């Protein structure tokens, strides 16, 4: 059959690593998988549209900082720029 | 009429040699106005290796 | 091996790679940018997923209904300014009565 | 009461020239290339005569639509003047060379000579420690078609003044200089300078007033005078020491009774209780602090910053260099090299350990000696009889050390560079003598 | 008479090309600026050069030679704050502290971006 692109088991057991006890329904597999490809091409159009403003010609962790920075109204973009910087230092030092 | 011969600090240094069986083992002991190095003899080793004792141990 | 258990996350770093070269966004990829949109999408679906199970047992349910999430999106000023404006299917209206309307 | 600082006064006078009557063409030229201050005259004065920093500016003037051009000492005139003075010296080696050029220039006009095709005296230069190719070449470049000198040599300064406190040229000591962006230490057996067991850590004095710049930029944030680079040194100068001991002296400097003595409060120049919280003895000391008075947020205070400082030679891992200390560095040196098993000290150790000289522009900050001191009775074994020489201004021995060098006029040939030598051999060529740089290979 | 002394110093130390120091002929060429972070990876891009060239020879005394060991003692821990002696580092954003009030009042309520140039100081960045 068909190939279909989705992360739903990604979603299914971030679900069941903090709430072990708890389940879930394949509508909501569909609605936050129509979440995760909606802020996907909104943040990644975002940080484009920026990159080529600054007439840079690539992507790396600053335009996409600055984006996340600007884009969503506040306190999950406060923790969002910590926990991306200590994943990338994660990168780093792997 | 005893006597009282001690020697405290640091270890700095735990060199032991043999010939399975151990001759002797250096020891360097360093407190706050210097250093002294010494021979022991492998009883003495013995009893550190019991003690737990490694380099930095004062 | 996997880049994403090099980087200690969750969420796939190869996916938003390959979603990254063929989407159409820039000619030229840095490497730590798929890792960052992977941090930031795990950071957001943890915190809708809290709400949503804070929700769940608000309403003691083992399944989280959309509606759960209507009512956890509905109680942060934050989504409602991120999803304000957004339209979801089968999500009903949150309990909102005014005072002068009430009677007496 | 605090006290408040400012720039340094202006010179009144400009700085004079030697009389031309006086100039011989067979005595050397002595040139000290410092990161900090440049020292110019003859050799056969022992005193100074040219003591200035390497500065320069391009005054353009309005009306007569000149640019003037102002030279070290001359910079400190005008504010204006002052402000605008621009060193050779980039990193730790130099970049442009015109201004190179016109500063030698402006010490040949200001030492009196009437020369003629070029400068007929031989000179006599220090350098870096294991300086780069290009710079040399440069040097070569410039001295033997611009100026047009008969001859040159060239060494290190550290060992230019052990060999100025060491006349004999023979014998075994361990240097340390603390240079203004460098602290070097060589081992020295012999009266010639083993490089192979030197050592250099990343810090100088630059680096220590820049330490103390953004310590201050980052303990006070909202300071509304932004002071300048010669007010960190002054206060770096004056109201900094080494202490005898950093891990005891940490743990009680905070207490009230030493606040009362050892705080320094600086006035910026213009026109629930505190007793219990440690940041209001860490920013405004053991004195109430009032937010309404004008003169009080104009205010520095130094606790713990005049400890912290010259403990970065000690621990590079202050200053973020990852490098091991002068102490440390020194036992590697002295305790497992020359031939010492570490608990037993060899004779050149020995010989090493009764010779220890502290020298460079950085000496000059007390508690350094007795510290050196401390430290050499804490790692050395007992009964061996440590010296340590520190100069009064220990500046100015390099100096001495070339002068003891030209006027020792049997061991001066050695060393020495002609117009022929370089000709024959380009300006790659190593001269290895004792008192400078060795060949880069085996 | 302040406007005028600068004039009287600028024509006592008045030079010009033809002066009487340099030399007659000059051959003077043009001269790249050639900063000094360039110069360490030049250096370093030759002695690899001439080691290469060796290899198809033991270095001395070279600038990557004589530079210093790492310290093999442990470097002692400080709190970033006050230059005291730390005994919490935060698991937020990596800051050495000494007691509970700078964690309150300074390390907590911090802006992002102050933690960068704060870290610069021992290079933790």
């Amino acid at each position: 059959k068909t190939r279909k692109e989705s992360y739903a088991i990604y979603v299914y057991k971030v679900l069941k690593q903090v709430h072990p006890d708890t389940g879930i329904s394949s509508k909501a597999m569909s609605i936050m998988n129509s979440f995760v490809n909606d802020v996907f091409e909104r943040i990644a159009g975002e940080a484009s549209r920026l990159a080529h403003y600054n007439k840079r010609s690539t992507i790396t962790s600053r335009e996409i900082q600055t984006a996340v920075r600007l884009l969503l109204p506040g306190e999950l973009a406060k923790h969002a720029v910590s926990e991306g910087t200590k994943a990338v230092t994660k990168y780093t030092s792997a | 009429k005893e006597t009282k011969e001690v020697y405290e600090g640091e270890v700095t240094e735990l060199t032991p040699e043999d010939a399975k069986t151990i001759s002797h083992v250096i020891v360097g002991l360093k407190s706050a106005k210097g250093t002294k190095t010494l021979r022991l003899d492998p009883t003495i080793y013995e009893s550190i290796q019991r003690e737990k004792v490694s380099i930095g141990d004062v | 091996k996997t880049r994403s258990s090099r980087a200690g996350l969750q969420f796939p770093v190869g996916r938003v790679h390959r979603l990254l070269r063929k989407g159409n966004y820039a000619e030229r990829v840095g490497a730590g940018a798929p890792v960052y949109l992977a941090a930031v999408l795990e950071y957001l679906t943890a915190e809708i997923l809290e709400l949503a199970g804070n929700a769940a047992r608000d309403n003691k349910k083992t399944r989280i209904i959309p509606r759960h999430l209507q009512l956890a999106v509905r109680n942060d000023e934050e989504l409602n300014k991120l999803l304000g404006r957004v339209t979801i299917a089968q999500g009903g209206v949150l309990p909102n009565i005014q005072s002068v309307l009430l009677p007496k | 009461k605090a006290v408040v600082i400012d720039d340094p006064p202006l010179r009144q006078t400009p700085e004079p020239f030697d009389e031309q009557s006086a100039y011989n063409p067979q005595s050397p030229i002595a040139i000290d290339f410092g990161s900090s201050k440049l020292r110019a005259g003859f050799v056969n004065h022992a005193t100074p005569t040219h003591i200035f920093p390497n500065a320069l500016t391009k005054f353009r003037d309005r009306k007569l639509n000149k640019n003037f051009t102002f030279v070290g000492n001359d910079t400190l005139l005008d504010q204006a003047v002052r402000s605008q003075s621009r060193s050779p010296f980039d990193g730790p080696f130099v970049t442009n060379w015109n201004l190179t050029e016109e500063i030698l220039d402006y010490t040949f006009h200001h030492l009196g000579v009437v020369p003629d095709n070029g400068i007929p005296n031989p000179i006599l230069l220090t350098e870096r420690l294991a300086t780069v190719q290009s710079q040399r070449t440069n040097w070569y470049q410039i001295l033997f078609e611009t100026y047009n000198v008969p001859g040159v040599t060239f060494g290190i300064d550290s060992l230019f003044s052990f060999y100025n406190y060491n006349p004999s040229g023979n014998k075994t000591g361990l240097v340390i200089s603390c240079g203004h962006e460098d602290t070097n230490v060589i081992p020295v057996v012999d009266g010639a300078g083993i490089l192979t067991d030197a050592k250099r850590i990343n810090w100088g004095g630059h680096q220590a007033v820049d330490y103390l710049n953004d310590l201050m930029a980052l303990k006070y944030p909202y300071f509304p005078t932004k002071m300048s680079y010669l007010q960190y040194e002054t206060m770096y100068k004056d109201y900094c020491y080494v202490s005898r001991n950093y891990d005891e002296d940490i743990e009680k400097i905070l207490t009230l009774e030493n606040l009362d003595t050892n705080d320094v409060v600086v006035e910026a120049p213009f026109t629930y209780d505190w007793r219990n919280s440690i940041l209001h003895l860490f920013l405004r000391g053991p004195r109430p602090h009032d937010s309404e008075n004008i003169h009080e947020q104009h205010q520095m205070h130094l606790n713990v910053e005049r400890i912290r400082v010259p403990e970065v030679i000690f621990q590079p891992t202050m200053g973020g260099q990852d490098q091991a200390g002068i102490c440390e560095l020194s036992e590697t040196i002295l305790l497992k090299k020359f031939g010492s098993q570490p608990g037993k000290l060899s004779q050149t150790s020995i010989d090493m350990v009764n010779n220890v000289l502290i020298t460079g522009g950085n000496a000059k900050v007390p508690g350094l000696k007795e510290r050196i001191v401390k430290e050499f009775t804490g790692f050395l074994p007992t009964g061996t009889n440590i010296t340590v020489n520190m100069s009064s201004d220990p500046s100015l021995d390099a100096w001495k050390g070339m002068a003891a060098l030209a006027r020792n006029e049997e061991q001066y040939r050695k060393t020495v560079i002609s117009k022929k030598e370089y000709e024959e051999y380009g300006p790659e060529y190593i001269k290895e003598h004792k008192l400078g740089n060795t060949k880069y290979f085996e | 008479e302040r406007l005028l002394f600068l004039r009287s110093v600028g024509e006592r130390n008045e030079i010009g090309f033809p002066s009487r120091f340099k030399s007659a002929h000059y051959k003077k060429p043009t001269r790249r600026h050639k900063s000094a972070r360039q110069l360490i990876s030049d250096e370093n891009k030759r002695i690899n050069a001439l080691l290469t060239k060796a290899n198809k020879l033991v270095p001395k005394a070279t600038y990557f030679s004589v530079e210093a060991p790492p310290s093999i003692r442990p470097a002692k821990k400080y709190c970033d704050v006050t230059g005291l002696k730390g005994f919490y580092k935060s698991p937020t954003n990596n800051i050495r502290y000494h007691n509970a009030e700078i964690y309150q009042l300074i390390v907590k309520p911090m802006a992002p971006g102050v933690d960068q140039e704060y870290l610069k100081l021992r290079g933790a960045n």
